[PDB]
C-alpha cells in the first residue's frame, strides 16, 4: 500500500541511522523520541534480547512470529516497537549481521501494518504520528 | 516533587549534553506546571528554576521540559524533550 | 509507640537482610514481606533503576529527602498494602544500592526515615487496618 | 473561598431542584444531572434502607447524617465516583424532605454536606482542580 | 459477556424511549464490539450494539453507543451508564 | 489474549519450581487451564490450576501446577504479586 | 458510625418486637466491635450501649447484634440477629 | 429429599403467615430484596437468597389464586439447587454448614 512504501521507508531509514550513528516529519519525529525511549528501555531490551537468541535470519523472522503475535493501540507502543528495531539493529551491527538490519526493518513494518492498519488509515497514517509527539 | 526533582536532573544532563557543558544539578527551588489544553492530550509544560554548580560555584537556570504521557505495554511510558535552559 | 516499635524492627530488618542477602505479627510481617517485596523488586527493577540513576542519595540529607517525596505519592487519595510494600519494596533497592556503592551507614537511617514518613502520615490508616496484621491478611492466600 | 462558594452554588442547586421537579459551575451542575439520576436509580433500594433506618427529624439530624456521611472515606480510598455517590444520597434524602414536608431542611443539607466535604477534603479537592477534576472524570473518551 | 451485553441493549432502548419519547420494544442483540479505556486510570468502556426492537408492530435494526464508567465504590465496583447515541441502521 | 498469559504464568511456575527445589525443568506447553476468581470485589486475587508439559532430562512429563495472583491499585495502574503454590507430578 | 447508628436503630426495632415494647432509640452513647476469630469467616459481634425514651423518660440499653457479611449477587448482603437487649 | 422438605415446609409456612435457620434469615434477606425480587418475574448467602427468592414468589402465587403451584416451586428450586451445587453442597457439608454460615 502507499502507506506500507512510506512506512519501511521511515521505519528502514530509522534503523539503519540508528545502526550507523510527512516521511521527513516521521524521520525527525521518530530521531527525538527514539533514542530517549532505548535510554529509559536499555535494561528492558537488553533483558528481552537476553531471552531471545537471534544468531541468524531464522530467528529474525522467528522474532517476527512473536512480534505478530505480542500484538490498546497509540503511537507511544508504536515507537516503543520501532525503538526495540533499532536496539536489535545495533545488536545485529555489533555480532556481524549487518545483512539481517533491512529484513528486520521489513518484519516490524510488516507486523504493524499487518495487525493496526485499521488504526493508521483512522489516525491519517504518520500525519497523526507526528501530532502525538508533536 | 519526585517527578519534579527527576526533570530538573533530566533537564541539566540534557542540556550539557545538547550544549557540551558540565553542570552539576544540585535542587530545584522553584517548579511551575502548565498542563495540556485537554488532559486527553496528556502532554505537560513543566517551568523548572533549579539550582546547578558550574566550575563548582552555585548558579540558578529556568528549563522548559515537555512530556508527552502515554499507556505503555505493562507500564506509564513518556518521552520527555528539554525545550530550553537558560541561566536567571 | 507499639506501632513505631514494630514498623520500625519489621522495615529495618528487611532493608538490611536486603542489602546483605541472607536471613508472632512482627514475626508474620517479616515473612509475609519476603515473598512479595522480592517479587515486587523483580516486577519494578527497570522502573526503580530509573528513579535511582536520576537522585542523589549522597548524604543522609538526601536519605530523608528521599523518604518525604516518596510518601508524597499517596495524594491521589488511594491507600492500600499493595502501594505500601512497594515503597518498602523501593526502600530495600535503594539498600541493596547503598551496599553496592559502599553507604551502608544510610542503610539504618533510611530504614528510620521511611518508617518515621509511614507512621506520621498514615497512622489513622494503619491503626483502622489492625496495623500489621491486615499486612499479614492481605497477602494471605484465600 | 472560591472552592467553598463554587461547591455550595453546584451542591445547593443540584438538591434543591432533584427536589423540585427539573461556567465552570455551569458544567459540574450538567455533570451532576447526567451521573447523580443514574447513581440514584442504582442505588434506590441501598438509599431506602438506609433512610428506614436514620433520624432526620431536625438541623442536628441533618448535620449528625452530614458527618456520618463524610466519615465513609476512612478505608483510604477518595475518587468523584465516591463523592458523587454522597451527593446524589444527599439528593435522595432532599426530595424525602419534600414528601414528609421538611423542605426548611433541604438548604441546611445542602451546607453541611458542603461543609464536611470542603472541610475535610480541602486538599484532594485542590489536587483535582476543583469541580473540573468532576467535570474530566465523568466526560467521555 | 452476553448476558450483559443483552442488558445495556435494554437499557439503550429503555435510555431512548425516555430521551425522544418513544415506544420500541427490544427483540435482540445482531452484533456487539467494545472499545476498552486508552489507559487503566480513565475505567470506561464504550459498547457498540447492534439491535433488533419493535417500533408499532415492525421490527427495525437501530445502532446505539452506550457509555459506561466504573470506579471504586464503597467495598464494591460501581458504575454509570449514558446512552450516548441511538439511530436507525 | 488468555492463552499468552496463562503460558507466561507456566513458563512462571516452572521457573519458580526449578529454583525453590533446585531442578533444571524445561517448560514445553500448557495442557489445562483453570482460574477460581475472587469470591467478592474485596480480595481483588485469583488462583490459577495449570497442568502443563517440561521436559525433565530429555522425557517429556506432565505437572500440575497452582499460581497464585494478588492486584491492588498502584501508582497509576494495576499492579500485582504472583506466587507458585504448589508443584507436583500428574 | 453510620453502620452503627443502624445497628442501635435496628436492635430497638428488633426487641421492640420480641417483646411488644415501644422504646424510641434516641442515640448511640458508646459501641465496641468484637471481630471474627479470624477476617475470612466476615462476621463481627456489636456491643452497643444506647439512650431510648421509654413512655417519655430517656433510659439506657446494652444491646448485643451479630452481623455476618456475604457477597450478594451484585452487592454485599448481611444477617443482623440482637442477641441481648436489657436495661443498664 | 432432606433439601425438599426444608424448602417445602419454609416455602409454605411463608406464603401462610435449617427451618429455624431459614426462619432467622429469610425474612430479612426478603425485606432487602423486596424491589429485586419483584422485577425477577457461589456460598450460602445466595443460596439463602434463592431460597428467600422462592418463599416470595409463593406468597405472590398465594395473592394470585395460584397456591397449588407452591409446593411444586418448592420442588423445581429444591431440584436446580442440587443438580447445579451438587459438588458445591458436598464441601459444607449439606445443611449443617448452612447453619454454621448463620451460627
Amino acid at each position: 500500500s502507499e502507506l506500507y512504501r512510506q512506512s519501511l521507508e521511515i521505519i528502514s531509514r530509522y534503523l539503519r541511522e540508528q545502526a550507523t550513528g510527512t516521511s521527513r516529519k516521521a524521520l525527525e519525529t521518530l530521531r527525538r523520541v527514539g533514542d530517549g525511549v532505548q535510554r529509559n528501555h536499555e535494561t528492558a531490551f537488553q533483558g528481552m534480547l537476553r531471552k531471545l537468541d537471534i544468531k541468524n535470519e531464522d530467528d529474525v523472522k522467528s522474532l517476527s512470529r512473536v512480534m505478530i503475535h505480542v500484538f490498546v493501540t497509540n503511537w507511544g507502543r508504536i515507537v516503543t516497537l520501532i525503538s526495540f528495531g533499532a536496539f536489535v539493529a545495533k545488536h545485529l551491527k555489533t555480532i556481524n549481521q549487518e545483512s539481517c538490519i533491512e529484513p528486520l526493518a521489513e518484519s516490524i513494518t510488516d507486523v504493524l501494518v499487518r495487525t493496526k492498519r485499521d488504526w493508521l488509515v483512522k489516525q491519517r497514517g504518520w500525519d497523526g504520528f507526528v501530532e502525538f509527539f508533536h | 516533587s519526585l517527578e519534579i526533582e527527576e526533570l530538573a536532573r533530566f533537564a541539566v544532563d540534557e542540556h550539557n549534553k545538547k550544549e557540551n557543558a558540565l553542570l552539576e544539578f544540585v535542587r530545584v527551588v522553584k517548579a511551575k506546571e502548565q498542563m495540556g489544553v485537554n488532559p486527553e492530550e496528556m502532554q505537560t509544560m513543566y517551568y523548572l528554576t533549579l539550582e546547578a554548580k558550574d566550575g563548582g560555584k552555585k548558579k540558578l537556570y529556568e528549563a522548559k521540559v515537555w512530556v508527552k504521557w502515554w499507556w505503555g505495554f505493562h507500564i506509564w511510558d513518556n518521552f520527555k524533550e528539554l525545550q530550553e535552559f537558560k541561566p536567571v
